[PDB]
């Protein structure tokens, strides 16, 4: 009933944003760590950014930060990331990735496409 | 043709001119009845394999036989051996000779050894006395000695091998150092002379001996079974018992009723088969419930490509029950199977999962780059390589460490601003060793807790099911059986033991996994043997075995052929005690004999069925019927009728009580230290239980004088017999002392003193530490005293145990006997001459038993054995070296210097310390029970001699009347009379009897009746008189009671 089920992601045209979400249905949210990943077709996968557990500390990525927006809501138990800031390199399905309990923590995906 | 070694086996494994006592050698000894290849034609000779022994004995008319050459080839090209008779002198050649198929002197090559003495003997034995001769030879290689043995063994059975025994002394060696493996025999041929081929092993004789230095007794071990009443029970001679004989016992019985057929489940497939398992980062961490594997089908699979196990050999799979066991899973580089290991060294190894610097059971691995690796590559798994907290083994470090320390150059903020341990690691199912994802887990266990009895939820006694391969290869060394089990479970996974470290088995989810522990296949040998002496048949008995499933290591047979050691026989029987490989098993139910158990006994008579059938049951087997004391003699109700006696029978016995060690202290220090500065000082220095045990010693000491002198001072002053032995016509003849004989002794006695096995384990025997203070009566002392005893028993009355000892008759002595028993002394003033024929020619004939009857007194010599086992074990307990390099004291004192000197004969006297005090405990507990064994000999004495006591089967079966003491070297015999009347004729009787109204009862008599009148007469003796009013008592009236009749009373 931990089985994290990734939504949010879809079709985004260039310049957009998106709010992503996805669920441990049935079981626990809030303190597991977010990590995200963007894979790109005919190429290798990147890193873009995490949270803390507290989530006071929205650790963003090693280059320019700001353009992706992160949250937890314990009142629905799922990620709020609004996405914002485009660049056509984050058309990719990304990895909800729950380290906390389970780390490698999967099992829907979901895919954001970052359009023209 | 394959014939026995009956007694060929037996020689001297060194030098020992030995006698009539107890001790065992442990060389390369011959088995027993061991099957002997024959070859008397060409139909000369097939060579042979050494075997590590070979045994050959000749048979000859004629003197015809050569010698023999020993040899790995047999060539030229190995070190060889060679052996000539010339009928002038033996020689003995370690040469080269070029191998002819037939032969003797092809080709003298480096001939390193020559030697010359007497010739091995021949003929005139074989012709001359119209008889043969058997040379029997006996060849040993150990550490090069070549130990030949011979001798001579005339027969007139050509036959075969007959009976009939001889020694085996050395006569000549050769320091060799050849390994020798086959040998083929020389003669300068269909229809040669007859002759044998044993093959021996490195076995374990007892050695029993005559009184010239000659060899009389030794047993097999594995083998013979007969001859085999152990390879240690002392004796050819054994007489007909049960002997247990080798520790490799048994397999399993039947059992009740009760059956599994219950097998429960649980998802431990998860933990190893979840195709989706966690990133080497997240290492994911479950324990399960009450499920397993079947370790063996995961040890021998082929699916797991690294079956890597650190400190569990895989080969030890039923007995695995382990307390806690942590599943940490997690994927893999494809070249860092290596680096799996406890305490290892590397990025990974201690910098993403660490097992500690301890053993790791198993950790189980495996290729799996068609589940996982995709054809765009399996891409979800990461590796961090150095760059973290150091990762303390057992850590799932899941933090995200951005920064060490946020300011540092090393790594920091400064230099490096964007570097993370969180590298992911990716692949592809056809990439090639380096980056092959192998499905990698580890499996930690704990241990020392795990009391429990449900490491058994299982049933189903059975013979077996499945292949002689890895059943329970635990009960260290492995042996078992396995079948399926029957239980329901909880949470716990992995751990139980039946009560208190009895490991079982690990149940099952699926497998089949049962132990209620499946055999180490079980204790039981129970050889069955009548003796060498009357018999030549042999049986075996296996406690606790299903005969259908050949008791011994099943069908082992990696032995020499022998219908009892390779079990096949149809002849056989299931008891509760296991399989009777020899056996015929009837239902005749004799009287009981040597036992097998639970009610099975043998020994029955030599014309059972057929003339062939001997003494021993049923030649060439044993037959074990089902025990019984025999059948019924039912007694039925007399309401008044009296089967009453006119006659009566006795006999006599023999009652033999020890009454004292073969005196013995310990000086403990000089038994200890041998009068040495080493071990005085030592021991001076090591604690103070020498004092307390020689203490004990010298109570023991003490003690047997005092049982010697209470057994023997029971009177204050001493009584000779009469002068004249007349005694109211009640002979003796034997008991009395010799009036002027040397030693005194009764003739009984001097039958005593000199039938007693003369050597009684040959103890004349101090050799260190030891000493035998000769007790306080001396041996003419004893005698005086049974002087004492016939003189007050049959000379003074009741009364030589009560004071000083009368002048008065036996005649009238036997007269207050008959008198004071309750039947009147009418008895002997009527068979006074009858009664003392009975009793003194009973007493005589007692006597021919006791002169043919040897062994008949088995306890005194048995006590006297016991002291010799206890002295015995004793010195080869003394022969144990316990942690030094050898049980010697002086070399080990001088051949190590200072400090290990010191230390190694500290281990050795510490050692032989607790030896001695284990000696002398167990002496103490024997010194405790012969105490009262001395107490219960002064005590029948003093009972049923010195006076006349109550007391029933204490001194005879039933009536006591008196008794009579005797005596021994350290122990005593006891005979005393034992009275039963006879010849029950019945007769009619009456609690009362109606007569002018009143009731009238007897005084010391019964109303016996004859069929129409009215007696009265005594219950063990029937005598008729009238009914009058001057024996008897009338009171009262007629009562309510059963038997009120007429015929009225005088």
């Amino acid at each position: 009933e931990v089985q994290l089920v990734e939504s949010g992601g879809g079709q985004v045209e260039t310049g957009g944003s998106l709010r992503l979400s996805c669920q441990a249905s049935g079981s626990t949210f809030s303190d597991y760590v977010m990590a995200w990943f963007r894979q790109r077709p005919g190429k290798e996968r990147e890193f873009v950014a995490t949270i803390s557990r507290n989530g006071g500390t929205t650790t963003y990525g090693s280059s320019v930060k700001g353009r992706f927006t992160i949250s937890r809501d314990n009142a629905k138990s799922t990620v709020y990331l609004q996405m914002n800031s485009l660049k056509p390199e984050d058309t990719a399905v990304y990895y909800c990735y729950a380290v906390g309990g389970d780390g490698d923590s999967w099992g829907q995906g979901t895919q954001v496409t970052v359009s023209s | 043709a394959y014939t026995n070694s009956f007694t060929r086996g037996v020689y001297y494994p060194d030098k020992v001119f030995r006698s009539s006592v107890l001790h065992s050698t442990q060389d390369l000894f011959l088995p027993f009845f061991s099957n002997v290849t024959w070859f008397h034609a060409i139909h000369d000779n097939p060579v042979l394999p050494f075997n590590d022994g070979v045994y050959f004995a000749s048979t000859e008319k004629s003197n015809i036989i050569r010698g023999w050459i020993f040899g790995t080839t047999l060539d030229s090209k190995t070190q060889s051996l060679l052996i000539v008779n010339n009928a002038t002198n033996v020689v003995i050649k370690v040469c080269e000779f070029q191998f002819c198929n037939d032969p003797v002197y092809s080709s003298a090559n480096n001939c390193t050894f020559e030697y010359v003495s007497q010739p091995f003997l021949m003929d005139l034995e074989g012709k001359q006395g119209n008889f043969k001769n058997l040379r029997e030879f006996v060849f040993k290689n150990i550490d090069g000695y070549f130990k030949i043995y011979s001798k001579h063994t005339p027969i007139n059975l050509v036959r075969d091998l007959p009976q009939g025994f001889s020694a085996l002394e050395p006569l000549v060696d050769l320091p060799i150092g050849i390994n020798i493996t086959r040998f083929q025999t020389l003669l300068a041929t269909a229809g040669a002379a007859a002759y044998y081929v044993g093959y021996l092993q490195p076995r374990t004789f007892l050695l029993k001996y005559n009184e010239n230095g000659t060899i009389t007794d030794a047993v097999d071990c594995a083998l013979d079974p007969l001859s085999e009443t152990k390879c240690t029970l002392k004796s050819f001679t054994v007489e007909k018992g049960i002997y247990q004989t080798s520790n490799f016992r048994v397999q399993p019985t039947e059992s009740i009723v009760r059956f599994p057929n219950i097998t429960n489940l649980c998802p431990f497939g998860e933990v190893f088969n979840a195709t989706r398992f966690a990133s080497v980062y997240a290492w994911n961490r479950k324990r399960i419930s009450n499920c397993v594997a079947d370790y063996s089908v995961l040890y021998n699979s082929a699916s797991f490509s690294t079956f890597k196990c650190y400190g569990v050999s895989p080969t030890k799979l039923n007995d695995l029950c382990f307390t806690n066991v942590y599943a940490d899973s997690f994927v893999i580089r494809g070249d860092e199977v290596r680096q799996i290991a406890p305490g290892q060294t590397g990025k990974i190894a201690d910098y993403n999962y660490k097992l500690p610097d301890d053993f790791t059971g198993c950790v189980i691995a495996w290729n799996s780059n068609n589940l996982d690796s995709k054809v765009g590559g399996n891409y979800n798994y990461l590796y961090r390589l150095f760059r973290k907290s150091n990762l303390k083994p057992f850590e799932r470090d899941i933090s995200t460490e951005i920064y060490q320390a946020g300011s540092t150059p090393c790594n920091g903020v400064e230099g490096f601003n964007c570097y993370f341990p969180l590298q992911s690691y990716g692949f592809q199912p056809t990439n090639g060793v380096g980056y092959q994802p192998y499905r990698v887990v580890v499996l930690s266990f704990e241990l020392l807790h795990a009391p429990a009895t449900v490491c058994g939820p299982k049933k189903s006694t059975n013979l077996v099911k499945n292949k002689c391969v890895n059943f329970n290869f635990n009960g260290l060394t492995g042996t078992g059986v396995l079948t399926e089990s029957n239980k329901k479970f909880l949470p716990f996974q992995q751990f139980g033991r039946d009560i208190a470290d009895t490991t079982d088995a690990v149940r099952d989810p699926q497998t089949l996994e049962i132990l209620d522990i499946t055999p180490c296949s079980f204790g039981g040998v129970s050889v069955i043997t009548p003796g060498t002496n009357t018999s030549n048949q042999v049986a075996v008995l296996y406690q606790d075995v299903n005969c259908t499933e050949v008791p011994v290591a099943i069908h082992a047979d990696q032995l020499t052929p022998t219908w009892r050691v390779y079990s096949t026989g149809s002849n056989v029987f299931q008891t509760r005690a296991g399989c009777l490989i020899g056996a015929e098993h009837v239902n005749n139910s004799y009287e009981c004999d040597i036992p097998i158990g639970a009610g099975i006994c043998a020994s029955y008579q030599t014309q059972t069925n057929s003339p062939r059938r001997a003494r021993s049951v049923a030649s060439q087997s044993i037959i074990a019927y089902t025990m019984s004391l025999g059948a019924e003699n039912s007694v039925a109700y007399s309401n008044n009728s009296i089967a009453i006696p006119t006659n009566f029978t006795i006999s006599v016995t023999t009652e033999i009580l020890p009454v004292s060690m073969t005196k013995t202290s310990v000086d403990c220090t000089m038994y200890i230290c041998g009068d040495s500065t080493e071990c005085s000082n030592l021991l001076l220095q090591y604690g103070s239980f020498c004092t307390q045990l020689n203490r004990a010693l010298t109570g023991i000491a003490v003690e047997q004088d005092k049982n010697t002198q209470e057994v023997f001072a029971q009177v204050k002053q001493i009584y000779k017999t009469p002068p004249i032995k007349d005694f109211g016509g009640f002979n003796f003849s034997q008991i009395l002392p010799d009036p002027s004989k040397p030693s005194k002794r009764s003739f009984i006695e001097d039958l005593l003193f000199n039938k007693v096995t003369l050597a009684d384990a040959g103890f004349i025997q101090k050799f260190n530490g030891l000493t035998v203070l000769p007790p306080l009566l001396t041996d003419e002392m004893i005698a005086q005293y049974t002087s004492a005893l016939l003189a007050g028993t049959i000379t003074s009355g009741w009364t030589f145990g009560a004071g000083a000892a009368l002048q008065i008759p036996f005649a009238m002595q036997m007269a207050y006997r008959f008198n004071g028993i309750g039947v009147t002394q009418n008895v002997l003033y009527e068979n006074q001459k009858l009664i003392a024929n009975q009793f003194n020619s009973a007493i005589g004939k007692i006597q021919d038993s006791l002169s043919s009857t040897a062994s008949a007194l088995g306890k005194l010599q048995d006590v006297v054995n016991q002291n010799a086992q206890a002295l015995n074990t004793l010195v080869k307990q003394l022969s144990s070296n316990f942690g030094a390099i050898s049980s010697v004291l002086n070399d080990i004192l001088s051949r190590l210097d200072k400090v290990e000197a010191e230390v190694q004969i500290d281990r050795l006297i510490t050692g032989r310390l607790q030896s001695l005090q284990t000696y002398v405990t167990q002496q103490l507990i024997r010194a405790a029970e012969i105490r009262a064994s001395a107490n219960l000999a002064a005590t029948k004495m003093s009972e049923c001699v010195l006076g006349q006591s109550k007391r029933v089967d204490f001194c005879g079966k039933g009536y006591h009347l008196m008794s009579f003491p005797q005596s021994a070297p350290h122990g005593v015999v006891f005979l005393h009379v034992t009275y039963v009347p006879a010849q029950e004729k019945n007769f009619t009787t009456a609690p009362a009897i109606c007569h002018d109204g009143k009731a009238h009862f007897p005084r010391e008599g019964v109303f016996v009746s004859n069929g129409t009148h009215w007696f009265v007469t005594q219950r063990n003796f029937y005598e008729p008189q009238i009914i009058t009013t001057d024996n008897t008592f009338v009171s009262g009236n007629c009562d309510v009671v059963i038997g009120i009749v007429n015929n009225t009373v005088y």
